[PDB]
C-alpha cells in the first residue's frame, strides 16, 4: 500500500511543482522583457537629454 | 501696469511690459476675456518680457492682447465665509451660490512656518482601522500619506477616514480636490450636504471645499493644492483651531508641474520630470504642518504612477510624512481591503514610549511573522506547503490568519464588500492580534478572520462556518 | 519529496 | 495681408512654421493653400507653429495660410447619425454633405460639479456578464481593457446594437445615441464595422468618427475629442449618448509621435508628461447631468490594449485612474473558449450599482456572491456545493456576439441558475438549456417577461410563475 | 527645377533650389555621377533648402553639385514586363537582362484606398494548401505573419503560394526583399527559376522581384516595400487581379524606418524606435487590402526581436495581421511537409460568420483532436499505450491520420521529389478532415494519408500499400 | 575648526541623497547638461571633495580630527546602484541596513556580510 | 584582390565591436544624431556594406571567393544588444561561445545548440 501511495503522491507533487515552475518562468520572462525595454528607453533618453542640453 | 502677450505655448504665456515689470508670483489679468484669466509670473526672461503660467485655458489668446498687473499674487477669500462654499484656484466660487464675502483675502503664496514655529507633541490619532492603528498609527496634527496605484483604494480610505476622524471632530475641515474626478467632487458635495456637514441654510457648515480636477489645464492643477492649503492656514492660525486637511490627490500637483516645466524651457530631470520637483514639493508641503499657533492634521492621497514607488514623485513625498499607509495592488487582488502593506506602511509614532509596550510589542510581532512568512513564499511557490517544516507551517498558518484579520469592512465600501462597516477600538485591535500570535485560534479556519471587526466576530464567524 | 506521505504517518504515529 | 494670412516658413516633422498670421488666436483653425486645415498650437513672436490635420507632404515653404477665426470645432447634431466622418467632421461614406446646423469646439472644458448628479439610469449593454456583474450607468466612464484579440471591441459593438430596442421604442428617456470613434484601426475593419451595424439597423442612431492607421497622427489625436463634442450635443440637450474610444492606446501613441516631433521631453516609455491629461480632459466630458441642466448624459467606453496582461503599465494605469471601473478581458479565458473573456474578480464598476435594474439585483447580487464562494475554492459537501454553482453560472455568463439580450431575458436565465434549476444538470448541457429555456419563455411566456420588464422587479407573483415555468421546463428538458 | 547640393552628411543630403521647391517625397536626380543617385525630399528646412535622404552612397558629392528635381516621387516600371525581372528600389533592373520597358511607370508613394473603396466583407484566399485553408486561412487582401526562419521550407512555401495563386486565381505575385542579403538573393532567384515560378525564356513568370539589399543605405531599405507594393497595386488596379505580396522581412522594414528617423535627428521613442513607428507602418500596410477591383494579400516574414512579442516592432506589426503561418523545425523533422504547425498558426477569418459554420466546426474539430492527442501522448509512449479506453484508442489513431493528412506534396518540389504536386480545393480539404473525424477511414493505414492531395488519394494509397 | 585645533569632531550628513538632488536641480538650471541618471557628470566629485575633508591630523598639526557619517537613501535595497556605489567608493566603510532584517527583528538592521570598515581593529580598544 | 583573380581569401575582423566604437566616436563628435547606445543610424549600414563584400564568384568571374569571419564581443551574454543584433542579422550564421561551457571543460566553448550555419551541408565533404 505504501509504495503505491508514495509514488502517486510523488507523481502528483512533482507534476504540480513543474507546473508552478512553468508559470513562474512565464511570469519572469514577462518581467525580463519589461525591464529589457525600460532599460533601452531609459539609457536612450539620457543620451538625448545630454545631447539636447548643448 | 499694461503688458502685451508676445508668445503663447499652451499654459505658458510670455508677456512684455514697457514700464513697471511685474515681480515673480504676481497675478496678471488678461484683458478681453469673458471669464477671468489669471497668469502667474514665473520668471523674468529679460528684455522686459516675463514668462507666466495660465490658471485657465489659453485658447483664443492673441499676440498683442493686453495684460494688467494686479499688484499681488493670486489672493483668495479666507475666513468662516468659505465654509460650505466651493472655490477654484483663484478663489472664485464654483457652487453657483453667489459671491463669497470675506473681510480677508490671503495670497496662495506664503513662506513656510519657521523652525521656531515647529511643534513636537507626539499624540496618537486612533482611526478605528485595525491595520493603521496597530502597525502604523496616525498622530494628531501629524502628516498622513496614503500611497497607491490606480484603483487600489486611496479615495475610499480618505472617505473612510473623513467618516471616522472628521465626523467626531471639534474644528473646521478643508478638502482640496486636486487633479482628480469632478464627479467625486459632486459626490462629496452632495454627501456632505446630506449629512449636514455642509448646511446650505444655517451658518453651521464645518467643511470648506476647493477644487481643480482632471478637467483643468496644468497651471490650475499645479496651484489648487496651494489654494486649499491657504484656506487651511487661516483656520489654523487666525483661529487657533484644530483643522483637518484632506487632499486627493497630491501627486497631481507634481504631475501638473511636469506638464508646464517642459514649456518653461528647463532641461528635464530623471524620468522626464521637472528638475525642481523636490524643491517645488518642499516649499508646498512645509506649509502643510502644525505650528505652535495651531494644529493641522493632514491626510493626502498619493498616486503611484505605473505602481512604481521609486518614481520621483511618490519617492520624494515619503520624507514629508509622519505616517504612511502604502496600498498594494497585489494585496487588493487577494481580496484584502484596505489593501495596506503591513511591511511598508510606517509611522514615527510607533515607539514604545508613545504607544506603550503592549501595543509596540504586538505590532512588532505581527510584522515579524509577516516578514518570516514572506521569506517562505518562494519555497511555498514551487514545492507547495507539503515539503514544509511543521514549525514553518505554523508560522504560515498564523501569518495568513493575521493577514486576513488585518482586512476590514468599510462603510464607504459596503457596496463592494457586501458587509456592514466596522470600526475597531485600539484596545480590541491589540488583543485580537495578541491572541492570534499566541496561537489561541490555531484551530479556526483562516476564512473566519476575513472581513470582520473585533476578534470576537472572528470566533462567531468560525461557529457560523461550522 | 513524496508530497505529504511522511508527514501523515509520522503525525498519527506519534 | 500678414494680419489674417501667413506664408509657410518650414514644413517637416509634422509641425509647419508659419510666418505672419499676426491676429491668429491660440488653438484656432487655419487653412492651407492645399485645402488642408491646421491648428495654431504655438504663437511665438516670429512664427506660428501649426499642427497639420492631414498629410503634411501637401505643404511647401511659401504656401499661403489663411485664418478661419474659429477655435478648432466640429459639425454637430442629429444630422451626423447614420454618417461616417473623418476627424474633422467631413463625410467619408460617399453620401453627400452633412447638413449640420451647429458646431462645437472640440476642446470644451467638461461640466463642473454643480451640473452633474450620480449616475442612476441603466446603460444596458445587453451582455449578461456585464449587466449583472459590472453594471454600467449613464454618464459613467467604464474602461474596456485587455490584450489584443480579447474581444474588447465586441463588447462595444453588442452594446451599440442593443440600443435598437430603446431607440425604436416609444419611451424617449430610454433612448441612447451611439458614437464609435475608431482611432488607429484599419480602414477595412471600420468598413466592416459599419456594414455589421447597418445589417443590424443600428447605424441609423450611430455616428462613426474615423482616423485610421493611414491617417496622420494629428487626425488620430483629434478624433476622440471631435466625437466627444458630437456626444455633448446629446448630453446637453436632455438626450443620452454613448461614445466609444477605440482605442485610446493608439491615440496615446499618435500623441507621443507628435510630442517627440515637438521635441518635448520623453518620459515613461517615452510618453510626454501630458499623456495623463490627454485622456483625463477627454474622459471627464462623459458625465451625468441633473434635471436643471436637462437631465442628459454621455457614457464613455474607452478601450485600452495591455501588453501581456500588464495592467500596471503607465497608460493602462492612467486611464484606470480616470474612469469609473474597468472590464478586464483575459487572453487566457478567451483562448479557453470563455467568451466574453471577462475576469469578474478584477473587473469593477465604481458607480453602476445605483443604475442597475432592480430585477437584476434580485438575481445578479446572489449570483456574484455564489461566484465568490466558488472562486475561493476552485470532496466535502460544503465546498462541493460551491463548486457546482461555479461551473453552471460560468456557462450562463457565456454569450455569443451580435445577440444583445433584453434585461428581462437576462434576469430570467440567471434566475434559472442562481435558484438552483441547473445543479442537477450536466455542465455541458447548461448552454443548451439556456438557449432552449429562453426561446420557451420568449414564446410561451411573453406575459411574464413583460411583467418583470414593466415592474422592473421580480415580485412574488412573477416569481411564483417563473418558478413554475423553470421547473416545468426542467421536467421536459431532454438530455 | 535644378538645385544645388549645400550639405552632405552621410546618407543625408541638403539641396537648395532657386524657384520651384520640390515637395516632400519627391525624387531628385543628382547630376554628374556614374550610377544613378536618387535623393528623396524628407523636409523643407526653410530658405529654399530641402533636406533629403540618399538612396545610395553619397561619397564623392561636392557642395554646389547640380541636382535635378524630377517633379514627382520615385517612379518605377509597373506592369507585366516586371514579371520574372529583378528590380531595384528606384525601379532600375539589377538582373543584367536589359531594360524593363513597361507602358508606364508609377509613384511608390500613394494614399491608401478610400473608405468608400473598401470591400465590406471578409473573403478567403484559398491557397490550396490543406493546413492553411483548413486551420488558419488567409484573408483576401489580408496580412499573414510568416513565422519561421531558414531550414523549414520557407522558400518552398512561398514559391508554392505564388504558383497556386497564379493557377487558382489568375493573380500574379510580387516579392519585396527588404534588407535582402545579396548571397540569399542570388540563390532564391535561380531557385525560382528551378521551380519555374520565374522563367528566363517565355513570359510565363508568375513572380516579379524587388530587392533592397543589406548593403544599401537606410533610405533604400525603407522604401523597397513601397516599390514592391506599387508593383502589386498595378495588377490589382489596372488588371483587377488578386495579387500576392511577399515582404521579407517586415522587421527589417521597421528597423530601416528607425535608421532613417535617427539620421533625420528625430528623438527616438520606446526601445529606440522612431516616433513614427505606427504611422510608418500604417501608411504602408493600409495599401494592402481588398478594393472593388481586386485585392493584395501579403505574406510577411516576421522576425521577433529578443523573442519579445511585446516589443514595439512586432506588437505594431500584429495590429495589421489577419493571420499567422508558423513553420516549425520540430514539425519538419516529423517529415510533415510543409512544416506548418497546426495549433500555432492562427487566423482571424477563422470565424463561423466568415468561413461558414461547417468549415469552422471541422477546423476546430481537427484542432481539438490534435490537442487531446498531445495530452494523451504523455501516457502513450511513457506509461504504456495499453490501458487506453475504447475512446482513447480512436482519438490517437484518427489524430495521427489527420496529422499526416495535413502534409501535402507541393508542385514546386516536383523536380526533386519526383511526385506530382497536389493543389487541393477548399471543398476537398473540408470533406477529408471531416470524414477522418467521423471515423469513416478508421480502417486504413496511416501512410495512406501521408503526402497526398484529395482524400480519395488517401484511400488509393492505402489499397496499394495493403 | 575642531579638527585643526587639537579637538575631535563628529559630523553627520543626513542625508547626501537629497543633497545630490539639490545639486542636480541647480546644475540643470545653470544649463549644464545632465550626465548619468540626470545627475551632473561630477556627482562623485560633489561628495568625494566633501568627505575627504574628514580626517586624522598628525601631532605636528594638532592631532585633531573630523569623523564623517554620510547617510545615503537607497531604493528597493540596491546597494549596488550608481549613487550608492559612488559614495561607498569614497568612505572608509559602510553600514548597510535592510527592512527585511528590521522586520525580522534584527535591530539594528545591520547586514554584516555587506557592511565593512576599512580601518578594522586599528580603531578598537585591545579589549574589543 | 584574391577573390577577383580566381583565388580564395579568408578575412577575420577582430573585432567589429571596436570598429563600431571608433565610428561612434567620430559620429558623436561630428554631432550626428545619437541613437540606441548612442550609435548613429548608419552603424548597421557601416557593417552591412563591409560584410556583403565577402562573396563567392561565379566561373565567368574567375571563380574566386572571400570568406569573412567577423568577431563580435557581447556584454553578459546579450546577443540582442545593438551591434550584436545587427551583425547577427547580416551574417549567414553564428558560432556562439559561452563562458559557462569554457570553465565547465567544453573547449572550444562553442554552444552546439544555438550555433548555426545557413549554408550548412552545402559546404561539407560527403564523409563529414
Ligand atoms: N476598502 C475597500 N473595500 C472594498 N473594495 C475597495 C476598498 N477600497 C477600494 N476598493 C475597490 O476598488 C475600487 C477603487 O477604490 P478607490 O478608493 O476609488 O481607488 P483609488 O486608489 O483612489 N483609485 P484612483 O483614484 O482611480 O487611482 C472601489 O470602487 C472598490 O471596488
Ligand atoms: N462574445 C463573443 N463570442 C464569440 N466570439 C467572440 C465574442 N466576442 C468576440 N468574438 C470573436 O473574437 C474576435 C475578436 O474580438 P474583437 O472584438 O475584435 O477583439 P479586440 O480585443 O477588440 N481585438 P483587436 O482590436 O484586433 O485587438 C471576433 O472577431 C469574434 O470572431
Ligand atoms: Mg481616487
Ligand atoms: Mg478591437
Amino acid at each position: 500500500e505504501s509504495t503505491t501511495s508514495e509514488q502517486s503522491a510523488r507523481m502528483t507533487a512533482m507534476d504540480n511543482a513543474s507546473k508552478n515552475a512553468s508559470e513562474m518562468i512565464d511570469k519572469l520572462t514577462l518581467t525580463f522583457n519589461r525591464t529589457r525595454q525600460a532599460v533601452i528607453t531609459k539609457e536612450l533618453i539620457e543620451i538625448i537629454s545630454g545631447a539636447a542640453a548643448l | 501696469t499694461t503688458g502685451r502677450i508676445v508668445a503663447v505655448i499652451g499654459a505658458v504665456v510670455d508677456v512684455q511690459f514697457d514700464e513697471g515689470l511685474p515681480p515673480i508670483l504676481n497675478a496678471l489679468e488678461v484683458q478681453g476675456r469673458e471669464t477671468r484669466l489669471v497668469l502667474e509670473v514665473a520668471q523674468h526672461l529679460g528684455e522686459s518680457t516675463v514668462r507666466t503660467i495660465a490658471m485657465d485655458g489659453t485658447e483664443g489668446l492673441v499676440r498683442g492682447q493686453k495684460v494688467l498687473d494686479s499688484g499681488a499674487p493670486i489672493r483668495i477669500p479666507v475666513g468662516p465665509e468659505t465654509l460650505g462654499r466651493i472655490m477654484n484656484v483663484i478663489g472664485e466660487p464654483i457652487d453657483e451660490r453667489g459671491p463669497i464675502k470675506t473681510k480677508q483675502f490671503a495670497a496662495i503664496h506664503a513662506e513656510a512656518p519657521e523652525f521656531v514655529e515647529m511643534s513636537v507633541e507626539q499624540e496618537i490619532l486612533v482611526t478605528g482601522i485595525k491595520v493603521v492603528d496597530l502597525l502604523a498609527p496616525y498622530a494628531k496634527g501629524g502628516k498622513i500619506g496614503l500611497f497607491g496605484g490606480a484603483g487600489v483604494g486611496k479615495t475610499v480610505l480618505i472617505m473612510e477616514l473623513i467618516n471616522n476622524v472628521a465626523k467626531a471632530h471639534g474644528g473646521y475641515s478643508v478638502f482640496a480636490g486636486v487633479g482628480e474626478r469632478t464627479r467625486e467632487g459632486n459626490d462629496l458635495y452632495h454627501e456632505m450636504i446630506e449629512s449636514g456637514v455642509i448646511n446650505l441654510k444655517d451658518a453651521t457648515s464645518k467643511v470648506a471645499l476647493v477644487y481643480g480636477q482632471m478637467n483643468e489645464p496644468p497651471g490650475a492643477r499645479a496651484r489648487v493644492a496651494l489654494t486649499g492649503l491657504t484656506v487651511a492656514e487661516y483656520f489654523r492660525d487666525q483661529e487657533g483651531q484644530d483643522v483637518l486637511l484632506f487632499i486627493d490627490n497630491i501627486f497631481r500637483f507634481t504631475q501638473a508641474g511636469s506638464e508646464v516645466s517642459a514649456l518653461l524651457g528647463r532641461i528635464p530631470s530623471a524620468v522626464g520630470y521637472q528638475p525642481t520637483l523636490a524643491t517645488d514639493m518642499g516649499t508646498m508641503q512645509e506649509r502643510i504642518t502644525t505650528t505652535k499657533k495651531g494644529s493641522i492634521t493632514s491626510v493626502q492621497a498619493i498616486y503611484v504612477p505605473a505602481d512604481d514607488l521609486t518614481d520621483p514623485a511618490p519617492a520624494t513625498t515619503f520624507a514629508h510624512l509622519d505616517a504612511t499607509t502604502v496600498l498594494s495592488r497585489a494585496i487588493a487582488e487577494l481580496g484584502i481591503y484596505p489593501a495596506v502593506d503591513p511591511l511598508d506602511s510606517t509611522s514615527r509614532i510607533m515607539d514604545p514610549n508613545i504607544v506603550g509596550s503592549e501595543h509596540y510589542d504586538v505590532a512588532r510581532g505581527v510584522q515579524k511573522i509577516l516578514q518570516d512568512y514572506k521569506s517562505l513564499q518562494d519555497i511555498i511557490a514551487i514545492l507547495g506547503m507539503d515539503e514544509l517544516s511543521e514549525e514553518d507551517k505554523l508560522t504560515v498558518s498564523r501569518a495568513r490568519k493575521i493577514q486576513r484579520f488585518l482586512s476590514q469592512p468599510f462603510q464607504v465600501a459596503e457596496v463592494f464588500t457586501g458587509h456592514l462597516g466596522k470600526l475597531v477600538p485600539l484596545k480590541e485591535t491589540i488583543k485580537g492580534f495578541q491572541q492570534i500570535l499566541a496561537g489561541e485560534y490555531d484551530h479556526l479556519p483562516e476564512q473566519a478572520f476575513y472581513m470582520v471587526g473585533p476578534i470576537e466576530e472572528a470566533v462567531a464567524k468560525a461557529d457560523k462556518l461550522a | 519529496l513524496c508530497g505529504a506521505i511522511h508527514s501523515s504517518v509520522a503525525k498519527q504515529m506519534k | 495681408d500678414l494680419e489674417e494670412t501667413g506664408r509657410v516658413l518650414s514644413i517637416g516633422d509634422g509641425i509647419a512654421r508659419v510666418h505672419g498670421l499676426r491676429n491668429v488666436q491660440a488653438e484656432e483653425m487655419v487653412e492651407f493653400s492645399s485645402g488642408l486645415k491646421g491648428m495654431s498650437l504655438n504663437l511665438e513672436p516670429d512664427n506660428v507653429g501649426v499642427v497639420v490635420f492631414g498629410n503634411d507632404k501637401l505643404i511647401k515653404e511659401g504656401d499661403i495660410v489663411k485664418r478661419t477665426g474659429a477655435i478648432v470645432d466640429v459639425p454637430v447634431g442629429e444630422e451626423l447619425l447614420g454618417r461616417v466622418v473623418d476627424a474633422l467632421g467631413n463625410a467619408i461614406d460617399g453620401k453627400g454633405p452633412i447638413g449640420s446646423k451647429a458646431r462645437r469646439r472640440v476642446g470644451l472644458k467638461a461640466p463642473g460639479i454643480i451640473p452633474r448628479i450620480s449616475v442612476r439610469e441603466p446603460m444596458q449593454t445587453g451582455i449578461k456578464a456585464v449587466d449583472s456583474l459590472v453594471p454600467i450607468g449613464r454618464g459613467q466612464r467604464e474602461l474596456i481593457i485587455g490584450d489584443r484579440q480579447t474581444g474588447k471591441t465586441s463588447i462595444a459593438i453588442d452594446t451599440i446594437i442593443n440600443q435598437k430596442r430603446f431607440n425604436d421604442g416609444t419611451d424617449e428617456k430610454k433612448k441612447l445615441y451611439c458614437i464609435y470613434v475608431a482611432i488607429g484601426q484599419k480602414r477595412s475593419t471600420v468598413a466592416q464595422l459599419v456594414k455589421r451595424l447597418t445589417d443590424a439597423d443600428a447605424m441609423k442612431y450611430t455616428i462613426v468618427v474615423s482616423a485610421t492607421a493611414s491617417d496622420a497622427a494629428p487626425l488620430q489625436y483629434l478624433a476622440p475629442y471631435s466625437g466627444c463634442s458630437m456626444g455633448e450635443y446629446f448630453r446637453d440637450n436632455g438626450k443620452h449618448a454613448l461614445i466609444i474610444y477605440d482605442d485610446l492606446s493608439k491615440q496615446a501613441v499618435a500623441y507621443r509621435q507628435m510630442s517627440l516631433l515637438l521635441r518635448r521631453p520623453p518620459g515613461r516609455e517615452a510618453y510626454p508628461g501630458d499623456v495623463f491629461y490627454l485622456h483625463s480632459r477627454l474622459l471627464e466630458r462623459a458625465a451625468k447631468m441633473n434635471d436643471a441642466f436637462g437631465g442628459g448624459s454621455l457614457t464613455a467606453l474607452p478601450v485600452i490594449e495591455t501588453q501581456a496582461g500588464d495592467v500596471s503599465a503607465y497608460i493602462p494605469t492612467n486611464v484606470i485612474s480616470i474612469t469609473d471601473g474597468q472590464i478586464f478581458l483575459e487572453t487566457e479565458l478567451f483562448y479557453k473558449g470563455i467568451r466574453p473573456a471577462i475576469n469578474v474578480g478584477l473587473s469593477v464598476s465604481r458607480v453602476g450599482s445605483a443604475a442597475q435594474t432592480r430585477a437584476m439585483k434580485q438575481v445578479a447580487g446572489t449570483m456574484k456572491l455564489e461566484l465568490a464562494q466558488y472562486r475561493e475554492v476552485a470532496l466535502d459537501a460544503a465546498t462541493q456545493q460551491l463548486l457546482s454553482r461555479g461551473v453552471r453560472l460560468t456557462e450562463l455568463l457565456k454569450q455569443g456576439q451580435y445577440s444583445p439580450m433584453a434585461i428581462e431575458e437576462q434576469v430570467a436565465v440567471i434566475y434559472a441558475g442562481v435558484r438552483g434549476y441547473l445543479d442537477k444538470l450536466e455542465p455541458s448541457k447548461i448552454t443548451k438549456f439556456e438557449n432552449a429555456f429562453l426561446s420557451h419563455v420568449i414564446s410561451q411566456h411573453q406575459a411574464l417577461l413583460g411583467k418583470i420588464r414593466t415592474d422592473g422587479k421580480i415580485s412574488e407573483e412573477s416569481d411564483a410563475k417563473l418558478k413554475e415555468i423553470v421547473t416545468n421546463f426542467l421536467a421536459g428538458f431532454e438530455a
